[PDB]
């Protein structure tokens, strides 16, 4: 289906603990593929997937330079933010950024994102039109005014419409065995008696990609999404995901309860109750 | 500005079977700011040489991290995760339930 | 794609005025309209900026309290009003969209003078001196208001060697001069005349430059 | 922030290469725009983001620079490029340069000094304006001194300057001396001394009140 | 790949 590639930037000021820390993580769909951390023995961008190791020295040199310059430019961005908000250099603040592009089955651009946040709050975003800027406070208004007085959104649109989808398509083609394959979850039901008249029935889904999934407990057909304990989807650590859903039921009503799973890697919705 | 309390989950990769090697994972998500401290403890003894992931966040700008390590489960070994944040009064401890 | 400003406005010292700036061709309520001041003596100076999507305005610390930026989204217009006008506010104000495309600029004149008809005076050489070749003659338009004033030579026929100097303000009233350069064989041989027209005061004067003594 | 534009003014011939420099007080990254101003015409943005050419602007125009020092270059100067140029930084606040005036180079020409006494009707209106025209000369730099009965007078004077004549690339100037009827009538001889770069001595044109 | 141009705030 439609796929996506994003990049996340994290800049943390730490007065007295050194210079601000800069971290970059690159994602294609729900797979992290590259990493940067300014607090390493050797500050360098490094791959995190088998299909990006294939690339050549020029790529890694480019990315590492793009991150080593990013470190200092965001160390100055934090100073400019402290200036904008009249804050203390002795405080610890965070600048975040997420940007990337989605593509459809034809491989052409669908939507491109570029959002910046300060201290967990939305700071400034690029709109879908790839030309205007949305500021959330009167301090981001300075940034937006100087950013459109130089027509920087032109450069942003050029990259998103250009190099973004180009490279993204390259990554999908290089790893079609992992990124474009759908691996269905492995599911089972586990009963756990809490008392003599109450048992917890749990639907377990193990090892699936991507993270999107739905797990519901239905009684003889009727959807009871009200008495279901759900856990936020959790990475397994091997680039797959895990998720369970539980319902407390009286002893004997174990047959009326059935489990309906919904994954993209599932040709048809799986129905189960054991 | 904007502080969010973390959400902690303790689990394994594959179903916990005593004797077979496995991976203990502590997923702490939905927190802000970035400063967090996470230890994986066995029977109350914090396990050294723990690996963790890279600082990523979600749509709400809240971070999420995964602290992991190798282990071998036994029936009589207490495994837990201690997570301390600026939004917690005292370090929160979460016990590992093999059935959870 | 371009934007059209208001017309030249005139005011009293201490009063307040309001200029408009209609933009077209782009999304009006998603970008910042900047207002800039041009004074003949100083230079180009930034006044302010306004975002009409919710009418958020930033100002220059020199113009805080002086200028007020307003915006109408239905008419795609950005207005700016100035209060307590002094002669330092007599200037040309331009509106631009993030410094992409500028307007013709609105001219502002601050004077407590009334509409006065000019005074036209001939200018002939000393003691009617036509001896030296190439003789220069002049027409002086003193004490008029407002502006502009049109000046032609020989009902607009004589056009070479004719320059009219820009009007210089001397205490609320203007002063202009024009100079023609012809050959001594032309004057006083040919009848030379300067015509002055002040449309704002509805004044038409035709003066003839003749030798004396 | 203060941006300094140099030169303040200059004379250049057709086809010449012209470079205008704008220096900032601190690193402004790439936040600089260049604007053209031709008398009466709407300002034209030539270069934005310090080094990007606006679509449609002639390719002879180029923008360069970084940090604190930027510049705009015209490879081959045309006649329709003469005007006042301005640099604008938008890193901190919005501040403009001093402005540079691009003008025509030509041969040095001496001014034509013509002095005219007050007209009769004006003496019957109570006033008396003595006028001095300084015609077609080059360069723009010119000084004028009115002299009454041999003593220099600077009170009640008016000065008007002409732009570069599109015909012969020269300048002109008008200097009026306004007095009252009785003020004018209590004096003799009205001299209009002129000082130009073409002459070491002042061109002196005067007239008697006879 | 990654946009090699960054814009200061």
């Amino acid at each position: 289906g439609s796929h996506s590639m994003r990049y996340f930037y994290t800049a943390m000021s730490r007065p007295g603990r050194g210079e601000p820390r800069f971290i970059t993580v690159g994602y294609v769909d729900d797979t992290l593929f590259v990493r940067f951390d300014s607090d390493a023995t050797s500050p360098r961008k490094e791959p995190r997937a088998p299909w990006i190791e294939q690339e050549g020295p020029e790529y890694w040199d480019r990315e590492t330079q793009i991150s080593k310059t990013n470190t200092q430019t965001y160390r100055e961005n934090l100073r400019t933010a402290l200036r904008y908000y009249n804050q203390s250099e002795a405080g610890s603040h965070i600048i975040q950024r997420m940007y990337g592009c989605d593509v459809g089955p034809d491989g052409r651009l669908l939507r491109g994102y570029d959002q910046y946040a300060y201290d967990g709050k939305d700071y400034i975003a690029l709109n879908e039109d790839l030309s205007s800027w949305t500021a959330a406070d009167t301090a981001a208004q300075i940034t937006q005014r100087k950013w459109e007085a130089a027509r920087v959104a032109e450069q942003d649109r050029a990259y998103l419409e250009g190099l973004c989808v180009e490279s993204l398509r390259r990554y999908l083609e290089n790893g079609k065995e992992t990124l474009q394959r759908a691996d269905p979850p492995k599911t089972h039901v586990t009963h756990h008696p809490i008392s003599d008249h109450e048992v917890t029935l749990r639907c377990w889904a193990l090892g699936f990609y991507p993270a999107e999934i739905t797990l519901t407990w239905q009684r003889d057909g009727e959807d009871q999404t009200q008495d279901t304990e759900l856990v936020e989807t959790r990475p397994a650590g091997d680039r797959t995901f895990q998720k369970w859903a539980a319902v407390v039921v009286p002893s004997g009503e174990e047959q009326r309860y059935t489990c309906h799973v919904q994954h993209e890697g599932l040709p048809k919705p799986l129905t189960l109750r054991w | 500005m904007i502080q969010r309390t973390p959400k902690i989950q303790v689990y394994s990769r594959h179903p916990a079977e005593n004797g077979k090697s496995n991976f203990l994972n502590c997923y702490v998500s939905g927190f802000h700011p970035s400063d967090i401290e996470v230890d994986l403890l066995k029977n109350g003894e914090r396990i050294e040489k723990v690996e963790h992931s890279d600082l990523s966040f979600s749509k709400d700008w809240s971070f999420y991290l995964l602290y992991y390590t190798e282990f071998t489960p036994t029936e009589k070994d207490e495994y837990a995760c201690r997570v301390n944040h600026v939004t917690l009064s005292q370090p929160k401890i979460v016990k590992w339930d093999r059935d959870m | 794609v371009q934007l059209e400003q208001s017309g030249t406005v005139l005011a009293r010292p201490g009063s307040s005025v309001k200029m408009s700036c209609k933009a077209s061709g782009y999304s009006f309520t998603s970008y910042w309209m900047h207002w800039v001041k041009q004074r003949p003596g100083q230079g180009l100076e930034w006044i302010g900026a306004i975002y009409p999507g919710n009418s958020d305005a930033t100002y220059n610390q020199k113009f805080k309290g002086k200028a007020k930026l307003t915006a109408v989204t239905s008419a795609n217009t950005a207005y700016m009003e100035l209060s307590s006008l002094t002669n330092e506010d007599s200037a040309v104000y331009y509106c631009t969209n993030y410094f992409d495309q500028w307007g013709q600029g609105t001219t502002l004149t601050v004077s407590s003078a009334k509409t006065t008809a000019p005074s036209v005076y001939p200018l002939a050489p000393v003691c009617g001196d036509t001896t030296g070749s190439s003789v220069t003659l002049g027409c002086l338009v003193k004490g008029y208001f407002p502006e502009p004033v049109t000046l032609t030579w020989n009902s607009g026929s004589l056009s070479s060697g004719v320059h009219t100097f820009p009007a210089v303000l001397q205490s609320d009233l203007y002063t202009l001069s024009s100079s023609v350069t012809v050959t001594s064989s032309t004057w006083p041989s040919q009848s030379i005349t300067c015509n002055v027209a002040h449309p704002a005061s509805s004044t038409k004067v035709d003066k003839k430059i003749e030798p004396a003594a | 922030t203060t941006v300094t534009q140099t030169p303040s003014s200059m004379y250049a011939s057709l086809g010449e290469r012209v470079t205008i420099t704008c220096k900032a007080s601190q690193d402004i990254n790439s936040y600089l725009n260049w604007f053209q101003l031709k008398p009466g015409k709407s300002p034209k943005t030539l270069i934005y983001r310090a080094n990007r050419l606006v679509d449609g602007v002639p390719s002879r125009f180029s923008g360069s620079g970084s940090g604190q020092d930027y510049s705009l270059t015209i490879s081959s100067l045309e006649y329709e490029d003469m005007g006042i140029y301005y640099c604008l930084q938008y890193d901190e606040l919005y501040t403009f340069g001093g402005g540079t005036k691009l003008e025509m180079k030509r041969a040095d020409a001496a001014p034509t000094v013509s002095i005219f006494p007050p007209s009769s009707e004006q003496l019957t209106s109570g006033g008396a304006s003595v006028v001095c025209f300084l015609n077609n000369f080059y360069p723009k730099d010119i000084n004028v001194k009115w002299k009454i009965d041999g003593s220099e007078r600077q009170n009640g004077v008016l000065n008007s300057w002409t732009d570069q004549d599109s015909k012969d690339s020269t300048y002109s100037m008008s200097s009026t001396l306004t007095l009252t009827k009785d003020e004018y009538e209590r004096h003799n001889s009205y001299t209009c001394e002129a000082t130009h770069k073409t002459s070491t001595s002042p061109i002196v044109k005067s007239f008697n009140r006879n | 790949e990654e946009f090699g141009r960054a814009f200061s705030f």
